[PDB]
């Protein structure tokens, strides 16, 4: 085509929806972890994690408004890699690197296993 | 603005 | 912080986002220009447009599942426009330019509004 | 990835 691109639109979008998160703006779902609560956007969650993806396109799921994930999960791993959905931002830290590796793993999120991967074997 |  | 950023993040969110609006997943709203409409997710119009801003946070109209725009408001300067809110690119032409403005002066896109006058401008 |  013939389009002009404006290369700030998704970075201030995703500013937006992290905005409508934080004001609990049109959140239409809650992520249980373990004792821990997450409100959240089903379709960002859905455009960043292939577990997301699968679960809100199943026909039943799709309508629930309450989401468990497995025991085995980490609070605030999760906590960390739903702030990198909204923000494109990582919290990696030597204390935190294994269970956001784990939780990304289980969320089926390639580039956050990717550099987990790369900065573990660094350390090795 | 630019040309993708 | 020490966050390490993902830079093609916002892009691949925005780029899954519009795969769900192709596929019609998890659309919450129609927006009715004339005798044409058009599904959307409530939060992306939200995030692109000061006036869709405004609806969706009133305690009323935030759960109305049909919006109607005015009726001066052009469809093709619509879909344009909801294609850029998508996808950040603008299909701006002769044709269409001054449909293409009108309608973001409505919707309150303040960054199409500018490029529409400079590209008008330098046509005079 | 970069350092923002
Ligand atoms: O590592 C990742 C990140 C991710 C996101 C999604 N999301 C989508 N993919 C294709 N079309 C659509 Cl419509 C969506 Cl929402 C699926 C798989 C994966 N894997
Ligand atoms: O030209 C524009 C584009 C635009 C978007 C929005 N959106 C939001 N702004 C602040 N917080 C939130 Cl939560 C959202 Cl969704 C408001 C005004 C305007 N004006
Ligand atoms: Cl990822
Ligand atoms: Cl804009």
């Amino acid at each position: 085509d013939s389009c002009i691109q404006f290369t700030r639109h998704a970075s201030d979008v995703l500013l937006n929806l992290n905005r409508l998160r934080s004001r609990d703006i049109l959140t239409d779902v809650v992520i249980v972890v373990s004792r821990e609560q997450f409100r959240a956007h089903k379709t960002v969650l859905m455009a960043c994690s292939g577990l997301f993806y699968s679960i809100f396109t199943d026909q039943l799921k799709c309508n629930l408004s309450v989401i468990n994930l497995d025991p085995e999960i980490n609070p605030e791993g999760f906590c960390i890699l739903l702030d990198f959905m909204y923000t494109s931002r990582l919290n990696l830290r030597e204390g935190n690197i294994m269970a956001v590796m784990a939780t990304a793993m289980y969320l089926q999120m390639e580039h956050v296993v990717d550099t987990c991967r790369k900065f573990i074997k660094a350390s090795e | 603005w630019v040309i993708p």
